[PDB]
């Protein structure tokens, strides 16, 4: 198998708790919308997650 | 000439043999019972009901999030 570089890697990081991320959390999802259910088909309508990193 | 019944003053105690106290019996029992039992379940279905909503709304959070 081949992987992706150390770079790639070490964005910035959502360095939270639990409980204030699960704080707000509900009206995160419903209105971001356009990054995230796209991500879930490029997990589940194509599996491999080396491919999928954007 | 010092002896002892007295002339008069006397009862007597009885031989007899009563504590018969009724007692909310004959159909008002079994109808207490059966009017809390009610109560209960009434009790019931606005609670058991109402914990089944927040309980989607505590799966919410974590739907919302794990992308």
């Amino acid at each position: 198998v081949e992987l992706p570089s150390l770079e790639d890697l070490k964005v910035q990081e959502v360095k939270v708790s639990s409980s204030v991320l699960k704080a707000a959390a509900h009206h995160y999802g419903a209105q971001c919308d356009k990054p995230n259910k796209e991500f879930m088909l490029c997990r589940w309508e194509e599996k491999d997650p080396r491919r999928c990193l954007e | 000439k010092q002896d002892m019944p007295p002339v008069g003053g006397y009862g007597p105690i009885d031989y007899k043999r009563n504590l018969p106290r009724r007692g909310l019996s004959g159909y008002s029992m079994f109808a207490v019972g059966i009017g809390a039992l009610l109560f209960g379940y009434w009790s019931m279905m606005k609670w058991n009901r109402e914990r089944r909503r927040l309980q989607i709304e505590d799966f919410e959070a974590r739907i919302a999030l794990m992308p």
